[PDB]
């Protein structure tokens, strides 16, 4: 078996967002180079609304 | 080898600015150029095959000791990886960077007597390939408006019409024209193809095969700088931001 | 003048503009020295082919 | 976040007759009242928000319309038919009925099928999809400006972050983005730097009131881990405060600090003023406070009164404190530390920072080269008296115990400074001034401070802490400069010069409440962040806006011009432009009916009350055009009306409904009231019918029955059938391959 | 040391204590040096720095390798190399497939 559990099943993806939604759900899985946790971020900025 | 991975006119300018000019010369002495040699390849043939040694291979060779085989070497380094063997210039020119001596009248050579059409014949360029001519010509542009030869530069590619169709286009006082190009350089890189371990007949063939075989070690190397994953371990002075350009552009 | 707005801001990448002169944008600017070009070995070719 | 919208709005309606003889397509936008007498300009803003609600291109889109086809059943057809736009079986249909009036063959095979192929959607070279469909012209023209404007902020992912890479510090662990995300990622930024120095500069107190009282909450909560005078007064109470202090002095530039001596000085003062001048940065001890530093040492050491240094200078203050054999009568400048990284809100600038306590990072000493001497002559001098060495002693012992203590504690303050310093910007760090003196340190609390110096404990809920405090600063920088820029586009907008007069003064007043009144109604425009800062002072946050917003009046700070604001302004402009779209006109014309107008006979209607352009002549003779204003005011308007004339200095707004059927074509009120005070139009609503051109009845009806009518300029919204090619139009719809990045940020928060 | 591509990286805090220490101490000492980038050799050597010779990360930041290991050698600490992993020749026996 290549994998003990697959990275996502092909029949249930209907375009490229769903690929990348299952491989972000299937991460623990794998072994990862980094293990996610909180973001941090350095830059923000809010434009004004209608 | 890092010469040869520059694959655009903004890092190719970089890093020349950066390298100084004892990169361009060697220190070994090397052979004669237009020499007609037997050389041994064993795996095609079993007699001695024969070449013609050249200033283009990427191995040192003995040069004049004046202002054209400075520049000579210059571009030799820059289409090959290798220069040639003119020792003594002094402290003074070797510590200033290869940009500078192309463009700057501060360093004290004088260039204005050099004529394009010898310098494209004995760094022989009916040898050379598409980018092996791009980047001398990149150099030629340098120089002319060094020397303020713009005219000149312009009746000598009008003369040569394939070089006149793969003739970068930038000013050399403009940075917005270096952002602007999108001509491809690179003389070496990860190969798409199927590169393997073998030789090639000519001198000018084995020796950028090697460059090539060595980029891949290098590329795969710890020397390597892998931007997707240690980004935030640049110095802020090299680290890759939009607003940076060349001194005095 | 809605039809004309349309087809001059697709040409010239900017809304035409009373008190303006309505040059034609940077798409004037390169059909004009791509013409320069053309004619002649000694015309400069300035633009870029970005 | 991005919106994805599915289908495109084309508002696109078929009115054709029973009979079938005539069709016309319309645009139906709506109609929307305008007031005559102010401004048209400031009443199309009001419905431009309107419309681009109603059209659905208010907040941030793409459009996702590269799915809305299918296929016919042909084999050589291999096209994409859009199901989007007017369906051109409507048309098909329209047409068929008109032929059928006619006695004419129906449509063919291959007519149909060049019909119904209109609506097409192909891809381009860049992969986007675009859709050729039926709709209206004045809808086309807003879509598609409102997508340049939000695809502005469209960049790749590796484009972000080239921007942001100067901004990440070394202590974060990178983030792997998917190998979808680096190849088709995009995200949706605004990366426009809103400046928070007018509500800075405005408000120097408060801002700086503001952020020093935050800032000291969090440095609080750090972990730490004549002899008899002195050792009788040392308390760690406000160890915490004085901790506060320290930092806040070496993460900003020119934070000043004062302490206050009492009125007969001892040996505890004296401490206190020699380490304030030791250990503290010049920069945050001005020239006042120098000289009452060494008044204070002068007074004790050389045994004088207050009264008699009062009147030196600083010069001769050295001189005699030198004499007596005290050295300590310099004050040192702090090294600067540059940051390793770009400061937040800062682009292209380096950040620095004071290295706490004087101590050169280079040598890891004090900037003293002599205070080793100095101290030695400290301890062999013979001060306040004749002989004992009891004051030379104590200060000596204590000034050692200063000396090691913050030798060996630089380092972990130093990185407590540099963690804090990364939370301001460089226009906080430059701008923002102790003003008030609302911090000033007691003596006993400045030498117990030195004496007692506690290691800095950096744990993990430390750390922790500090990246929460770095997310709602980033948050609350953000949400100020957006408050900044809508405030200064108010005053811009509402606001003029003041005059001395009684009456420019009256005007601005009430003008100012009607703004405030507005802004503060429903939900504010401002948000509660800078109310909190205008609040700081006591004041009521709605008095504080308007005395803020009073200064502003005038200003030249420039604003950066968003994507909303240049949609907004789009469709405010052919709001103006073009009135008949939305069912206002400035220009009407009331005629006898005898009198013989050239009308717009394009679509069939029976006495059509819609002309090309309004005639210059008729007659021969130019037609006479009188205002409203005048109008209104006339006493002769019978004598007037019986020649015809046009009426304009008006917006009128106008309605109409077209029937199928065929009748007198009129309106649902009179032309006009006749009233004691004035003359007045009433609301304008034609009834329009198409026509058999046979119907004696209707013939007759409408010479006779009717004795005047109204005319007004042919809508822009109308379009015959015939003219079906004319709206056809495009709409690029991005590739389908792309994936939106909703958190772009490059690194977690782990050591 | 099965693939030669891959690489070993760890982050440390800002006021690194005697863990962070210990911990690159080891990774320099037995991890492989073709697993070690440039860039995270200089960043061990600057935690390095950072604890034993009493200095911030802001004041050795532009500070070369050579700079960085004549500070620590000057103190009394050797771990400023990186030290190249022998390779282990290994086969896989035919059976009923070509080896390897």
């Amino acid at each position: 078996k290549l994998f003990e559990t697959s990275p996502f099943d092909p029949l249930t993806i209907k375009n490229n967002q769903d690929v990348v939604d299952k491989l972000y759900a299937t991460q623990s899985s794998s072994i990862q180079e980094v293990v996610p946790t909180k973001t941090f971020a350095t830059e923000l900025q809010f434009g004004v609304t209608s | 080898m890092d010469v040869l991975s520059k694959g655009s006119l903004k890092e190719l300018l970089a890093h020349l600015e950066k390298t100084p000019l004892e990169e361009a010369i060697s220190y070994r002495i090397g052979t004669v150029p237009y020499q007609n040699v037997l050389i041994s390849r064993n795996e095609y043939y079993n007699q001695l095959y024969p070449d013609t040694t050249s200033l283009i291979d990427g191995v040192s060779r003995e040069g004049q000791r004046n202002v054209n085989g400075l520049i000579m070497s210059i571009i030799s380094y820059v289409v090959s990886g290798s220069g040639h063997y003119i020792p003594n210039i002094g402290f003074m020119l070797l510590r200033r960077s290869i940009l500078d001596i192309l463009t700057k009248h501060d360093t004290g050579l004088v260039t204005n007597n050099l004529n394009y059409g010898i310098i494209a014949r004995n760094l022989t360029v009916s040898k050379m390939n598409c980018e092996q001519r791009k980047r001398m010509l990149i150099c030629f542009k340098l120089l002319a408006y060094k020397d303020g030869n713009q005219n000149d530069y312009e009746i000598y590619l009008n003369q040569n019409i394939p070089l006149k169709q793969i003739a970068p286009n930038f000013i050399p006082g403009d940075m917005r024209t270096v952002i602007h190009n999108q001509d491809q350089l690179a003389i070496v890189g990860i190969p798409a193809y199927r590169l393997t371990q073998s030789t090639e007949l000519s001198i000018r063939d084995d020796n950028a095969k090697s460059y090539k075989l060595g980029y891949v070690d290098w590329y795969n190397s710890n020397s390597f700088l892998r931007e997707r994953s240690e980004f935030n371990l640049i110095r802020l002075k090299d680290r890759d931001t939009k607003y940076g350009k060349l001194n005095g552009w | 003048d809605v039809p004309f707005v349309q087809a001059y801001s697709k040409f010239a990448d900017d809304n035409p503009r009373h008190l303006r002169v309505k040059t034609g944008g940077k798409m004037a600017n390169a059909l004009t020295n791509v013409i320069r070009s053309y004619y002649s070995i000694n015309a400069p070719a300035i633009v870029p082919q970005v | 976040e991005l919106i994805k919208v599915p289908t495109i709005p084309h508002n696109l309606v078929l009115i054709q007759s029973d009979n079938g003889k005539h069709a016309l397509i319309k645009e139906d936008l709506g109609q929307w009242p305008v007031e005559t007498g102010i401004s048209l300009v400031n009443q199309a803003g009001v419905f431009a928000v309107q419309l681009a609600n109603k059209l659905g291109i208010d907040k941030p889109f793409v459009l996702d319309a590269g799915s809305n086809y299918f296929t016919d059943t042909s084999f050589i057809d291999t096209r994409k038919y859009c199901t989007d736009g007017l369906s051109p079986r409507e048309i098909q249909k329209a047409l068929n009925r008109q032929r059928a009036y006619y006695d004419r063959p129906e449509l063919t095979i291959s007519e149909n099928k060049t019909l119904l192929s209109q609506s097409i959607i192909y891809p381009d070279a860049d992969g986007n999809d675009v859709s050729i469909i039926f709709s209206g012209a004045m809808s086309h023209a807003i879509f598609t400006y409102a997508q340049s404007q939000w695809n502005k902020n469209i960049i790749k992912l590796d484009d972000y972050i080239r921007e942001i890479t100067l901004t990440v510090p070394k202590q974060y662990r990178p983030r792997r983005f998917k190998e979808i995300e680096h190849t088709h990622g995009y995200v949706y930024r605004e990366l426009n730097q809103g400046s928070l120095l007018p509500l800075v500069d405005a408000n120097l107190k408060e801002s700086s009131s503001y952020y020093f009282k935050k800032l000291m909450s969090s440095i609080s909560n750090v972990p730490v881990d004549h002899v008899s005078m002195l050792t009788n007064r040392l308390t760690t109470a406000n160890a915490p405060t004085v901790r506060a202090i320290t930092v806040l002095t070496c993460m900003f530039k020119q934070f000043r600090i004062g302490m206050t001596y009492a009125l007969d000085p001892n040996i505890m003062d004296v401490a206190a003023a020699t380490c304030m001048l030791l250990f503290r940065p010049a920069q945050s001890i001005s020239d006042e406070q120098y000289r009452y530093c060494l008044q204070t040492m002068a007074v004790f050491l050389t045994n004088t009164t207050y009264d008699i240094v009062n009147n030196d200078t600083i010069d001769v203050l050295k001189m005699k404190l030198r004499n007596q054999g005290w050295p300590f009568v310099e004050r040192y400048n702090a090294v600067e530390i540059d940051m390793s990284v770009e400061p937040l809100r800062s682009p292209g600038q380096v950040g620095r920072y004071y290295n706490p306590f004087n101590i050169d990072p280079l040598t890891k000493k004090h900037v003293e080269d002599r205070l080793e001497e100095f101290i030695n002559q400290v301890q062999v001098g013979r001060f306040r008296n004749a002989s004992g060495n009891a004051v030379g002693t104590t200060l000596a012992a204590f000034l050692r115990a200063c000396r090691d203590k913050t030798s060996a504690n630089w380092r972990g303050y130093s990185v407590l400074v540099s963690r804090y310093r990364s939370l301001i910007p460089n226009e906080l760090f430059e701008s923002l001034r102790n003003i008030s003196g609302e911090y000033n340190i007691n003596p006993q609390d400045e030498h117990s401070f030195f004496f007692a110096l506690a290691q800095i404990n950096a744990d993990d809920e430390f750390i922790g802490a500090i990246d929460k405090e770095s997310a709602e600063y980033l948050d609350e920088y953000a949400t100020l400069a957006r408050d900044i820029s809508n405030s200064l586009t108010l005053v811009k907008a509402a606001f003029g010069p003041l005059e001395r007069t009684s009456g420019s003064i009256i005007n601005h007043a009430n003008n100012l409440n009607k703004v405030i009144n507005h802004v503060f109604a429903d939900k504010p425009l401002i948000s509660e962040t800078m109310l909190k800062i205008l609040t700081i002072d006591g004041t009521t946050g709605k008095d504080g806006y308007r005395n803020w917003l009073d200064k502003l009046v005038g200003h030249n700070y420039p604003v950066y011009v968003e994507p909303v604001v240049n949609i907004m302004n789009f469709i405010s402009a052919r709001f103006v432009a073009d009135s008949s779209y939305f069912g206002y006109t400035n220009e009407i014309m009331i005629m006898p009916n005898h009198i013989n107008v050239p009308v717009d006979d394009r679509f069939g209607f029976r006495d059509s009350p819609f002309c090309t352009s309004l005639p210059r002549t008729i007659m021969g003779n130019d037609v006479r055009r009188i205002s409203y204003n005048v109008f209104s005011m006339m006493e002769d308007i019978d004598d007037v009306i019986s020649e015809g004339f046009i009426l304009y200095d008006a917006y009128f707004n106008f309605s109409y409904d077209i029937m199928t059927t065929d009748g007198v074509t009129r309106l649902k009120e009179d032309i006009l009231i006749v009233t004691d005070t004035g003359n007045d139009i009433k609301p304008i609503h034609f009834y329009i019918y198409f026509e058999n051109r046979n119907d004696k009845k209707l013939r007759y009806e409408s010479k006779m029955n009717v004795s005047y009518r109204l005319y007004i300029k042919t809508p822009a919204c109308l379009l015959p059938l015939s003219d079906y090619m004319r709206a056809q139009h495009d709409y690029v719809s991005p590739s389908s391959s792309r994936v939106y990045i909703k958190d772009p940020a490059v690194v977690y928060t782990r050591s």
